[PDB]
Formats: C-alpha cells, structure tokens, sequence
C-alpha cells in the first residue's frame, strides 16, 4: 500500500473458554445481558451488572465475563443473536480474561471467586 | 469458503497434549540427570543427594 | 457460503438475487395496423385526385 | 436496538462512462493525482488541480472526472493501484456525474466542456 | 477467490497459508539413558548394604 503494510484483522476469539458449567436445562450459569449502546463485546471481558465492562477501581461489581463476540454498530452478534450473554454463576473457565486498563485481576479474580466461578491456569 | 471440522480441532487437541507431555518429561529427566528431581514450580520431590548420603 | 459480515473468518450464505425489472407496453405494436413502405429519398410525395 | 434491517452496502460505480477518448501510446485524456489524506474517491466524481472534490463556488475550478474507486483508509484503489486518476483532457463521457452539495452542475459542465470533454445524454 | 478487502461486490485472491510451529528440543530423552520400571504401589523402598 501506500505505508508498505496493509492488516486485515486479528481474529476474534472463540468460545472455547469454558471447560466445566452447571448444565441446568434453562441455564444456570448463563445470564442474558443487553447491549450498551456503541459498545463492543468479545468472549472473555468482565461484564458489571448493567452490561457494562469493568474499569479500574470498580472491580468489585464483576457480574459475568462475556462469552460472545458482539458488534456493536450493527447491534447483532458472533451468531446472528440479539443479546449478549455472559457466565455469570459457578464454573471452570480459562484464565484468558480480557480486562480494560488498570483493571487489576486478583481483585476481579476474588470477585468471580465469590460466585463460584473457578480459573483453571492456562498456559503458552 | 471451507468450514473447520470437529475432527480437525479434536487432533489439533489432542496433539498439543501429547506435545506437552512430551517436553515436560524431557525437562524431568534433564532434572533427574542434574541430580534433584524439582518440579518446574519449583517443588521438591526427590533428593538423591541426601537420600544416599 | 460467501463470508461473514464484519469478518473474513466466518461464513454466511448469499441465498440469491431477486431481480426487479421495468415494465414495458405492447399492445399498439401488437395490433399490426402499420404496413412497411420501405423507401431510399428522404421524402416521397402523393397525389389527391378528388370527382365531387 | 437489531432495528429490523441489515444493509451491507450499494455497489460503488464501475468505471464505464467513457464513451470515447483519445488513446494513445499514453494518457493523452487521463492524468494521474496524488491522493488526499482521507479522501475518498468514486467512478464519476469531479476533482480539482490539487485533488480534492469540486466543492459550491469551486465549480470553475474543475479539472478532471475520477475514473477509479479509492478507499481513503486503505490508500489503495479497487484495482489494487497507489494513485487515483481521472479524464480531463478531449473525451466524450455518460452524463452521470457525482458532485458535491451546492455544485451548480451546468457551471461545472461549462467548465469541462471547454478543456476538451463533452457529456452525451443519457438515459433511464 | 474471495471477497475484496473494503468492497463486498469485488473478488481477490487467497494465495495459501503460512505456519509459525514452536520448536521443542528433545535430546536428553533420545538418549534413553532412564529405564521404565512400572509401578503398582504408590511408593518404592530399597535397601542399602555396604561394608568396610
């Protein structure tokens, strides 16, 4: 191009961070949020109470941590859905958190804790 | 326009398992040729030096 | 299975196309009532001759 | 907010308005430009000497007609080229033309007619 | 052929794909210096005899 490099895009990440959930038949683990306008969702950010993402000092509200890839300008989803949805009672997850900035983690990680939620460690 | 298969990820899995396994087995024998068997947190399980005097 | 919408890793289906086109009108053209005079001038000329 | 529809897009204009031009070993009617800094050009879009679009009262000013399709934030043209170019010298174009808000279209007629390039009618 | 980088109703290429495999050094366990000596127990005793 005309900056000698042209990027078509990360992919986003998949739903594979789930490794054990209560498989209730409506769901136990599985809370149903609403978009926040303009605002995009990828699988593994800290959602608060009002589907908003957690930032540095409230890392105590820690709802659910997101499990879908939502895009916000055209307000569908990673699967054509119009909600977003996090994890947001007790299961085992991968510890590939995506957290804003100065979001500490072992605040959020006690947070989650508390619900039941459970970090297995990950690594590469 | 090609789809991934459950298989495809199933290997691809299964593979890194095995891969893991594989070099963590060769960092224990490096270890036990070293002389103390530690694990790589750091955990000691085995002291030859001491347990043979 | 052409690709997604905001991704080039994921895949949606191009169903098809619906076609929309103009109406047109035939029915003078269909009637026939015009014979061919094909001609090479420009201009011709006729005669009215009229016994009253 | 899904508010009921999802538009992709509208094709952009296929470069087909030429009708007749004067060809030679080179670019007898078209000339090359350096592409504006977030500018965006289309099939049918009149330019000035320096580039930018024919904006209301610039009408005298016009220079050449794009003939390509350029995407401001990529820098490259839909036909994968690093520079955008238009017909401005003798030629005979489609009537379709995009101008800008305000552009009186008989002033920019008047002043491409008298380089060299005249619009046949076109119909629909 | 795929769908262009900003244009949904333009074609382009895709060339083929590119891999990055990490590299593992396996060479103390070529040498198969240990023997495997099963287990059914949880833990192993021996015995020590030494004179002078």
């Amino acid at each position: 191009a005309y900056q000698g490099f042209t990027k078509l895009g990360e992919r986003e990440p998949l739903n594979d961070i789930i490794l054990w959930e209560e498989i209730t038949p409506t769901g136990h683990s599985r809370k149903e949020y609403a978009p926040v306008a303009s605002t995009e969702y990828r699988v593994g950010e800290v959602l608060k109470a009002d589907g908003s993402k957690v930032a540095a000092g409230q890392e105590a509200q820690a709802d659910s941590v997101c499990i879908v890839n939502f895009y916000a300008d055209l307000q569908l989803s990673y699967h054509g859905q119009l909600k977003v949805v996090g994890i947001y009672r007790d299961a085992e997850l991968k510890d590939l958190l995506k957290l804003e900035s100065g979001v500490d983690a072992a605040a959020v990680k006690s947070a989650l804790k508390a619900k039941g939620i459970d970090f297995v460690p990950t690594g590469l | 326009n090609e789809l991934t298969t459950e298989a495809v990820v199933r290997a691809k899995k299964l593979m890194k398992i095995r891969t893991k396994f594989d070099i963590t087995r060769e960092f224990l024998f490096m270890q036990a040729l070293k002389g103390k068997v530690i694990d790589a947190n750091g955990v000691l399980y085995a002291d030859l030096y001491k347990q043979f005097d | 299975l052409t690709n997604s919408e905001k991704s080039r890793f994921f895949l949606a289906d191009l169903t098809g196309e619906v076609q929309s086109i103009p109406n047109t009108y035939g029915y003078i053209s269909g009637l026939g009532l015009f014979r061919s005079a094909p001609q090479t001038q420009t201009t011709f000329l006729m005669d009215l001759t009229d016994w009253d």
